[PDB]
């Protein structure tokens, strides 16, 4: 369908980054998993994250973690890096064009 | 593992916009393919598709993107022939890569295709 | 009016091991080998004499249900001669129809039975029953290994057939390949007397052998 | 309708069609080369429509395409272990393809289900209805989920955009008694011309023998296929076609 997400934040580092997919229409999956999260960073390419939002793995750091409820997909990244912090996606599924995320970015102060 | 696209282009609106995806590091069969855009001030809109073992290439059908996806698996190379082209089809695009079946993914990206249809 | 219009084969008739079928209406036939099951009595059942004379087209019934199936086909006045043999499994068809006026006895005739089906069905039967219709007769024989003689005419339609074992004549004419047998004395067959039982005499008391 | 039909059952299923009463054409089965892999075990690819069958089985369903290689007697898996079998003498041939855009849906479609855990091995061509709850942890799962307690089934997502595995490969496999039962299903018999006045070997419905073909006012009885003179000499032959 079309989703939402969190826009942005602003936090510090060594903190915890709360991220919300919303999801208009369709909620999640039918096999209860679905959405996705990815990343893109400023002056590069996209970058793979998340995929139903409890998963993934191994080339995506252990910072990157989170879960969704139907609708909301909720990307909690531990412990912020000054460095790390760039405009986030997360990809629909189950209907329509799978879309993105209208990008999510966390600012880190300091 | 990495995406290689076509170069920029500059055209104007209305015509068709060749492009390439050129694979390197993984069997470009055994993944589903696809452009997708990241246009200037918007999100990522996913956009142009191919599958893997068949012929997909669906789009968001709303405006048709249209554009012309066909496969070199000799070339390992997706591409994308834009028709009707226009003025809001300066963006850069990714050529991006699915992962093995389930709720994704798009695993690696092009490094972008910048696209500008202007006077 | 056509009374008899069925047959119901097998070795159980329990629903359980192949059962054949047959069945007739509206000249339309019926068949399965689906191993099926009946009431006490499998019938054909009608009511009598309206706008459907005979009614109970609704009979229906002779059976529980068709069950795991190795075949299927669709589609006195009177004498039908039917021939059933099973031979490697083919369960075989012979027929006629052939008109009589006379009631009880069949007429002395005689007609060949050509093919109507061949079945290789592979079901293996040593028993059967029959059908009826329910609100005019029927006979049965036995097939035995006999040897005949054939006589076929110039179309092939066998006009008149011969016995060998039926008695002493037919069996000179089984000798000569003819059905004319002219005047004299013509050597056929052997006559060796039976046995009556078997004398088994050994030597008496026996013992007991060691092989153990 | 054992290739060609729209929607087949899922895997845990599948469906058991006897093929029987009647001449099967392989050539088209065999040369239509829309098949990812037209896999035969125990008998000859192209000289099926040379062979005949009694029986004849088709089974149709949707596999992972890494799942197409688990499918060979002598290798088991999830799939010969519990959703459905092979036989470990099984003789036939096994063919598979994509349905993918077919069957798939952007949506993972979770019809395609394949069994997850049933202890038992299935018999040859055979499946179970089970939903019963598998019980793992020794503790009694009581029919419903928990501890190490799983649902006996697991359904595939089934997306166009999966890889080469996850994508449906539709899978019949065929079965047969070859003789020893009356014959049913042969290949197509393959007639040639026919030439008059010149000698020639011939076939006829199987009678094989060597002449000169002519035609002839004689008349038959329309059952009646062949002639035959005093000698037993086979003369007059019916024209099968
Ligand atoms: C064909 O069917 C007959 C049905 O009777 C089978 O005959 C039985 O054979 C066993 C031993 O061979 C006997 O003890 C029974 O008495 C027979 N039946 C009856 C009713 O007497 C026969 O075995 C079957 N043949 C095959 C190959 O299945
Ligand atoms: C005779 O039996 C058939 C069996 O299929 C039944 O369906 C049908 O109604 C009956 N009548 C005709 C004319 O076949
Ligand atoms: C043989 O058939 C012909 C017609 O084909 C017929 O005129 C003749 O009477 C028949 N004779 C016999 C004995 O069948
Ligand atoms: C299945 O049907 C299609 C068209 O409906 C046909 O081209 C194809 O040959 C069929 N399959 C086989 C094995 O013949």
């Amino acid at each position: 369908i079309v989703l939402t997400q969190s826009p942005t934040l602003s936090l510090s580092p060594g903190e915890r980054a709360t991220l919300s997919c919303r999801a208009s229409e369709s909620v999640d999956n039918y096999g209860i998993s679905f959405m996705n999260w990815f990343q893109q960073k400023p002056g590069q390419a996209p970058r793979l994250l998340i995929y139903a939002a409890s998963n993934q793995g191994s080339g995506i750091p252990s910072r990157f973690s989170g879960s969704g409820s139907g609708t909301d997909f909720s990307l909690t990244i531990s412990s912020l890096e000054p460095e790390d912090f760039a405009v986030y996606f997360c990809q629909q599924s189950k209907e329509v064009p799978r879309i993105f995320g209208q990008g999510t970015k966390v600012e880190i102060l300091k | 593992v990495k995406l290689v696209e076509s170069g920029g282009g500059l055209v104007k609106p209305g015509g068709s916009l060749r492009l390439s995806c050129a694979a390197s590091g993984f069997t470009f069969t055994n993944y589903g393919m696809s452009w997708v855009r990241q246009a200037p001030g918007k999100r990522l809109e996913w956009v142009a598709e191919i599958s893997s073992g068949g012929s997909y290439t669906y789009y968001p059908d709303t405006v048709t993107g249209r554009f012309t996806i066909s496969r070199d698996n000799a070339k390992n190379t997706l591409y994308l022939q834009m028709n009707s082209l226009r003025a809001e089809d300066t963006a850069v695009y990714y050529c991006a890569r699915f992962r093995y079946g389930g709720g994704g993914t798009v695993d690696y990206w092009g490094q972008g295709t910048l696209v500008t249809v202007s006077s | 009016s056509n009374i008899i219009r069925g047959w119901i084969f097998g070795t159980t008739l329990d629903s359980k091991t192949q059962s054949l079928l047959i069945v007739n209406n509206a000249t339309n036939v019926v068949i399965k080998v689906c191993e099926f099951q009946f009431c006490n009595d499998p019938f054909l059942g009608v009511y009598y004499h309206k706008n459907n004379k005979s009614w109970m087209e609704s009979e229906f019934r002779v059976y529980s249900s068709a069950n795991n199936c190795t075949f299927e086909y669709v589609s006195f006045k009177n004498l039908r001669e039917f021939v059933f043999k099973n031979i490697d499994g083919y369960f075989k068809i012979y027929s006629k129809h052939t008109p009589i006026n006379l009631v009880r006895d069949l007429p002395q005739g005689f007609s060949a039975l050509e093919p109507l089906v061949d079945l290789p069905i592979g079901i293996n039967i040593t028993r059967f029953q029959t059908l009826l219709a329910l609100h005019a007769a029927y006979y049965v024989g036995y097939l035995q290994p006999r040897t005949f003689l054939l006589k076929y005419n110039e179309n092939g339609t066998i006009t008149d057939a011969v016995d060998c074992a039926l008695d002493p004549l037919s069996e000179t004419k089984c000798t000569l390949k003819s059905f004319t047998v002219e005047k004299g004395i013509y050597q056929t067959s052997n006559f060796r007397v039976q046995p009556t039982e078997s004398i088994v005499r050994f030597p008496n008391i026996t013992n007991l052998c060691p092989f153990g | 309708e054992v290739f060609n039909a729209t929607r087949f059952a899922s895997v845990y299923a599948w469906n058991r069609k006897r093929i029987s009463n009647c001449v099967a054409d392989y050539s088209v089965l065999y040369n239509s080369a829309s098949f990812s892999t037209f896999k035969c075990y125990g008998v000859s690819p192209t000289k099926l429509n040379d062979l005949c069958f009694t029986n004849v089985y088709a089974d149709s369903f949707v596999i992972r395409g890494d799942e197409v290689r688990q499918i060979a007697p002598g290798q088991t898996g999830k799939i010969a272990d519990y959703n459905y079998k092979l036989p470990d003498d099984f003789t036939g041939c096994v063919i598979a393809w994509n349905s993918n855009n077919l069957d798939s849906k952007v949506g993972g479609n979770y019809n395609y289900l394949y069994r997850l855990f049933r202890k038992s091995n299935l018999k040859p061509f055979e499946r179970d209805i089970s939903t019963e709850i598998y019980q793992a942890g020794s503790t009694p799962c009581n029919g419903v989920e928990g501890f190490n307690c799983y649902f006996p089934l697991q359904s595939y997502g089934f997306q166009p955009t999966n890889g080469v595995g996850y994508q449906p490969y539709r899978v019949v496999v065929l079965s047969f008694e070859l003789l020893h039962a009356p014959a049913t299903v042969c290949g197509p018999k393959k007639s040639t011309n026919l030439v008059k006045n010149k000698c020639v070997n011939f076939n006829f419905n199987g009678l094989t023998g060597t002449g000169v073909l002519t035609e002839s006012n004689k008349k038959f009885l329309p059952f009646q296929q062949f002639g035959r003179d005093i000698a037993d000499t086979t003369d007059a032959v019916r024209d099968p076609q």
